[PDB]
């Protein structure tokens, strides 16, 4: 029991909670995000997460194979998940590159983001403590934008390719290569440290944040909604796809996570515990972030919505600020970023392993030939690093933001989750699936899961998509910038490169299989034993 | 969920064949797994066979693995147990028992019907 | 087959006394997958206890159960004349399903 609970606590939290959720919540205006978020956590989210584990357990096979047994026509969902994981793994590691750079820069007697005597700083600087007495900029924000990020005036201006962050990406990819090649993962007594350190750090940071002199305004911003004005189309896709990204459902790795488990287990209770713990830790760390932002606003005299960047940088603006104000700042900075790198790697390893297993299962005859595995992992890492280089240029932030919005989140997750629930509920049959679940776990899904698959998840995933297209607004990075049309075309190119895998495989199989049209449709709709 | 009623008990020669029926009422018979449980003259219960709610999954006790075939009629709300070759040890009183939730046991039992061979 | 056996094959009893019965299995089974049934003489069995401690809808509160792993039990806080019946422990963790030998309260 104890070891299982510890594994449950440690294995499923990740950067989706500590980094992604805060900046989406801040970008959509605080508390207005929590309403559509909890409307997607139940009636979708948790019922889809259970369905994902059950599919993997039921097939005893990866993402590519299970849909062959459930519904051959929709086998393309496996390739959709695999390509989503690929586009994710390309960009997800750049966060660890930034974290590693912060870790290296933390090795100083005085943190570089504490004061702006340093060379990279604009003359418009004002030390945060003196700013309360214009264009004044805080040292942390411009450190992030000019030393770490070296942000160029747009995606149209890639500029130079930063050697330091390229070294960081190479370092992290080398770690991943050697770990997955050797099969290294935290399983030993080191688990008691690895799985608990993130929660220790988050509790310490929450204590630091709430004790700040400006926490109350931050929490009031964080929890008081704007129900009458915030309901644009963006917030609804952001909220739903935050659940689906955080749970890593449509990525297909959870099919592997379930297939590895013993079948004779109460998968229902385990899935409800995991999904509630993940959503709870996200919601709890929200307090630390937004209390720190309330302190930043109180200490500078600007509205909370304006204190920090609304893009990916929110965590790397907020936590450095908090760690600047604790005894021996360097110690806690080092601890924070080591914790962040551990929390990131424990996810990166799982995603890479899932991708490698899926791709070798898609072509075992060549990939399974002994050293073929070791060579193939190196190939995948090399290609991923060569793509990641683009997000390391002076214009790299804009490409990273474009990936983070279109490539592995947004409307494509809603596409894949709609088709999963539609297939199982209406094509395969909720009745058949309930009988299968009775066989596996001993009791049927019940009404909440049954109707969540039949009606609620289809309805939500169609409504958010149609609403997005009916009231369409483009991407912006930090709210003053605008992406050019070619960048928005590239974003849709990624999203569609994920989404189209369903129609393409449907038509391919309808054409590749002999017989009359309806005969082929029946042959490919019917399950396999 | 209220009622279950077995039928078809009686006497049949050893090595013969016989088929039992178990009617159901008061619940959606097409959505609950059903089981047959056998009580010997020594009052000892034994399990016979299970059919899942949809009839796709079927399990048999080893002692009848090849002798008995279980089936159901969802439209008629009737459960069937067919015996192809009765051994002398098959005489008992047969109960059909509703068993959808394995974590919740056999919630309901029919009146039961005796079966004998000589 | 995971054979189940109950130790006290038959028990004499009088009103008001405390009474308990034991179930043991050839192989350990999860707590959730073990149940107890009551059969009155000349009548069909009825579910009495499920998931090893949960009480059925018609059972007096004086019944109770506990156990884990390979051995399980139920106990009566204080018997009454209406409790005279045979009780079977039954595992539900894996086929073939098996019922215990059954134990009867004779008075
Ligand atoms: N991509 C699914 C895993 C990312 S995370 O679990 O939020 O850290
Ligand atoms: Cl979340």
């Amino acid at each position: 029991k104890i070891d299982f609970v510890l594994s449950v606590a440690g294995g499923f939290v990740g950067l989706g909670n500590v980094w992604r959720f805060p900046y989406l919540c801040y970008k959509n205006g605080g508390g207005a995000f929590l309403i559509p978020y909890f409307i997607f956590l139940f009636g979708s989210g948790l019922p889809v997460f259970f369905l994902e584990i059950i599919i993997g357990q039921y097939t005893s096979e990866g993402g590519i194979t299970c849909w062959e047994k459930i519904c051959p026509l929709f086998s393309g969902i496996g390739y959709a998940s695999v390509v989503i994981v690929s586009l994710l793994n390309v960009y997800y590691i750049v966060i660890l590159a930034w974290a590693t750079y912060y870790l290296f820069q933390s090795f100083q007697k005085e943190l570089p983001w504490a004061h702006c005597n340093h060379s990279w700083n604009t003359p418009h600087c004002m030390e945060d403590t003196m700013r309360k007495n214009t264009n004044f900029t805080s040292p942390v924000i411009e450190f992030w934008e000019r030393n770490v990020l070296s942000l160029s005036p747009g995606i149209d201006h890639p500029g130079s390719l930063k050697w330091d962050l390229a070294l960081c990406l190479l370092l992290v990819w080398l770690v991943c290569f050697f770990c997955i090649w050797k099969g290294v993962r935290s399983t030993g007594k080191v688990v008691y440290f690895t799985a608990t350190f993130p929660f220790a750090m988050l509790l310490v940071l929450l204590v630091r944040g709430l004790t700040l002199p400006g926490a109350g305004a931050g929490i009031k911003f964080y929890l008081y909604p704007d129900i009458t004005r915030l309901e644009d189309p963006q917030v609804w896709i952001d909220a739903g796809t935050q659940i689906f990204f955080s749970y890593a459902i449509c990525l297909g790795a959870m099919t592997s996570l379930g297939s590895y488990n013993k079948y004779h287990n109460n998968v229902y209770r385990d899935c409800m515990l995991l999904g509630c713990l993940n959503s709870g830790t996200s919601f709890v760390s929200g307090f630390a972030i937004f209390s720190i932002l309330g302190f930043m606003a109180q200490e500078q005299g600007v509205d909370i919505a304006d204190v920090a960047e609304s893009g990916p940088g929110l965590a790397f603006i907020a936590y450095p600020k908090a760690v600047t104000m604790m005894p021996l700042p360097t110690f806690w900075s080092i601890l924070f970023f080591i914790m962040l790198l551990l929390l990131g790697l424990d996810s990166q390893f799982v995603e890479v392993e899932g991708q490698i297993t899926s791709l070798v299962d898609l072509y075992p005859s060549f990939l399974r030939k002994g050293y073929r595995r070791e060579i193939f992992i190196a190939f995948v890492c090399s290609i991923s690093y060569l793509l990641g280089l683009t997000m390391v240029t002076e214009g790299g932030m804009y490409v990273f933001q474009l990936f983070d919005y279109y490539a592995a989140s947004g409307v494509c997750l809603l596409w894949v989750a709609f088709f999963e629930c539609f297939v199982i509920a209406w094509i395969y049959g909720g009745n058949r699936f309930s009988e299968d679940i009775r066989d596996m776990i001993g009791f049927p899904p019940g009404p909440w899961m049954k109707y969540s698959w039949a009606v609620i998840t289809p309805v939500l995933c169609v409504g958010c998509f149609i609403f997005s297209l009916v009231k369409y607004v483009p991407l912006t990075y930090n709210k003053t910038y605008v992406y050019p049309n070619w960048a928005i075309g590239l974003g849709w190119s990624l999203a569609l490169s994920s989404m189209l895998c369903v129609p393409l495989v449907i038509v391919i199989r309808l054409c590749q299989t002999e017989g009359p049209f309806l005969v082929r449709v029946k042959y490919l709709l019917t399950p396999r034993e | 969920e209220v009622q279950l009623v077995e039928s078809g008990g009686g006497l049949v020669k050893p090595g013969g064949s016989l088929k039992l029926s178990c009617a159901a009422s008061g619940f959606t018979f097409s959505s609950y797994a059903m089981s047959w449980v056998r009580q010997s003259p020594e009052k000892r219960l034994e399990w016979v066979a299970e059919i899942s709610s949809g009839g796709r999954y079927i399990y048999y006790s080893d002692t009848v693995t090849g002798r008995f075939t279980i089936s159901r009629d969802n439209a008629r709300n009737i459960l069937h147990l067919e015996m192809s070759s009765l051994r002398s040890e098959d005489t008992a009183m047969y109960y059909c028992a509703r068993g959808e939730v394995r974590q919740r046991g056999f919630d309901y039992w029919g009146q039961g019907t005796t079966l004998t061979v000589s | 087959e995971n054979v189940l056996t109950q130790s006290p094959a038959i028990m004499s009893t009088s009103p008001g006394e405390k009474v308990t019965m034991t179930c043991r299995a050839s192989s350990s089974v999860g707590s959730s997958y073990l149940h107890w049934y009551q059969q009155k003489s000349g009548a069909s069995p009825k579910l009495w206890i499920y998931s090893t401690s949960n009480l059925a809808s018609g059972v007096p509160a004086r019944f109770s159960g506990s156990g884990s792993g390979t051995s399980y039990s139920l106990t009566i806080s204080s018997v009454e004349a209406e409790d005279a019946a045979t009780y079977y422990c039954q595992q539900f963790s894996g086929y073939p399903l098996t019922f215990g030998s059954g134990t009867k309260l004779e008075m």
